[PDB]
């Protein structure tokens, strides 16, 4: 059942429409999670997977909006039986919360593409049977919402999702996929994973939701993407009002990710009478500084995109710096890839990309170069001494050889008297964490800097060529 | 192709 007040301002026939159901959900005591979905997955299925017969904007009928709804809280309450699983204290089970997400599992098509885009909504749930990993977990969110479960709220991590419940809210439980061939461990805590201290549970410094931040969670979820070349002009827009919307509400202050995600929009687009793009990014490492025990790498990485776009080269390196400063203090675990491979892009590519530029740039006479920066010299050397550290007590290793000719790469892109300039100080200065970057101090101001005795320091061999 | 919701980058 739909109330009488959720349905007056349909039909939505335009973006702003949608931005005031949004507006008259937050308002109320808790925000409809199905209804929203549903909405932003039909209004996205219109406007980026078919667009055939648009002229302005789908027009979302009642009648259709509340057909969809009732297939889905028809579906939870036919298959969830609430009298099988007695709720102690205004509290829900883990046998409850394990019912619900395998109803959402098993209702999935036997075979499909998980990494497609736009099946992140309920409308790809009832519509197509498809969700994806973060999808799953929504959708179980949503379902218990639906049987009253007020309990249940949704849990994120900087890449998986699974939910809280319980007595104070202190239970989680997983319940969907994580990455690619791992293995189900739908029903468990996350407590193994918090104590193994990898990137993936954030040493427990992970976002607990509320229904509002669910609401944040499914317009971070919005994707405007038409094709590899193509974004929906109109989804855009409309992910950049509500997210807004949420921001001026408050819903905002302890999503880190989305405030970076409204920063890169209003860089897109900015809209008049907005904070800048770098006051939000800003504010995103506050809210993980405040919030999250800087534990947080996402921040940082959104702040140094930005400056790399942008050309700031001094700035780019000091927030990948910044990024490699946290990174150590986690140890890199089985299923950390997705981390992984984005500190090894921004080493073997973004950084010598950067630098490249710089160099030919330095060739034409520019001035205040980041290459005659020794601070900028300072920040590379700190990027590689948390990658390092990270490495430090992990239970895979990090660095390998294929890493050490872009680090020699990078040093040499430093003329030695910039380089010299850089005083490394023991426990521009700048001290090291890492024991593999202390070794590699004296190599650090040659002229010439020694390759070879780099690419030792820096890997687990120990011996050069026989011959 | 799919990205966590709100991961920077492409």
């Amino acid at each position: 059942g739909l109330k009488a007040a959720q349905k007056t301002l349909f039909p939505l026939r335009s973006i702003d429409d949608v931005v005031r159901l949004f507006a008259a959900e937050l308002g109320r005591e808790e925000p409809d999670l199905v209804l929203l979905s549903l909405v932003l997955g039909f209004v996205e299925h219109f406007l980026a997977v078919n667009r055939v017969g648009l002229t302005y904007f789908p027009v979302a009928d009642l009648s259709i909006i509340a057909a969809l709804y009732a297939r889905f809280t028809a579906q939870i309450r036919g298959a969830v039986d609430l009298s099988l699983y007695p709720r102690e204290g205004g509290v829900s089970s883990r046998e409850l919360v394990k019912k619900v997400s395998d109803v959402i599992w098993n209702s999935l098509s036997r075979s499909y593409f998980k990494d497609r885009a736009h099946i992140q909504s309920l409308f790809s749930f009832i519509t197509g049977t498809k969700l994806d990993s973060s999808g799953v977990a929504f959708a179980v969110v949503g379902a218990c919402q639906a049987l009253g479960l007020r309990d249940v709220h949704l849990a994120l991590s900087e890449d998986h999702a699974w939910v809280v419940f319980g007595p104070n809210g202190e239970q989680t439980a997983e319940v969907t996929w994580h990455g690619k061939g791992n293995e189900d461990r739908r029903g468990q805590t996350v407590n193994a994973g918090v104590a193994e201290r990898s990137w993936l549970y954030l040493k427990g410094s992970y976002m607990r939701c509320d229904r509002k931040m669910e609401v944040a969670f499914m317009v971070c979820a919005i994707n405007p993407s038409i094709d590899l070349h193509t974004d929906s002009l109109e989804l855009l827009q409309l992910q950049q009002k509500l997210l807004w919307l949420l921001y001026d509400l408050g819903h905002l202050e302890r999503y880190p990710m989305a405030l970076g995600n409204l920063a890169d929009l209003e860089e897109l687009e900015p809209t008049p009478g907005r904070p800048d793009p770098l006051t939000l990014y800003h504010k995103g490492i506050a809210s993980a500084k405040t919030y999250y025990r800087d534990e947080h790498i996402y921040p940082y990485m959104y702040l140094a995109g930005y400056h790399c776009r942008n050309r700031n080269v001094r700035e780019a390196l000091q927030a990948w710096a910044d990024m490699a400063t946290v990174i150590q203090d986690y140890n890199y675990c089985r299923e950390d890839e997705e981390i992984y491979k984005e500190f090894f892009e921004v080493a073997n590519d973004v950084i010598p990309n950067l630098l490249k530029e710089a160099a030919s740039l330095l060739e034409a006479g520019s001035q205040g170069s980041a290459l005659q920066d020794p601070e900028c010299f300072a920040h590379l050397l700190r990027f590689y001494d948390g990658i390092c550290k990270w490495e430090e007590g992990s239970p895979t290793p990090v660095l390998h050889v294929g890493w050490a000719t872009f680090l020699v790469q990078s040093l040499g892109r430093f003329e030695g008297q910039v380089r010299q300039k850089v005083r490394i100080v023991s426990v521009p200065v700048l001290t090291f964490q890492s024991e593999k970057m202390k070794g590699m101090k004296e190599l650090l101001v040659a002229t010439k800097i020694n390759s070879s005795a780099i690419k030792l320091q820096l890997t687990a061999q120990s011996q050069v060529q026989m011959k | 192709r799919w990205r966590f919701p709100a991961r920077p980058g492409t």
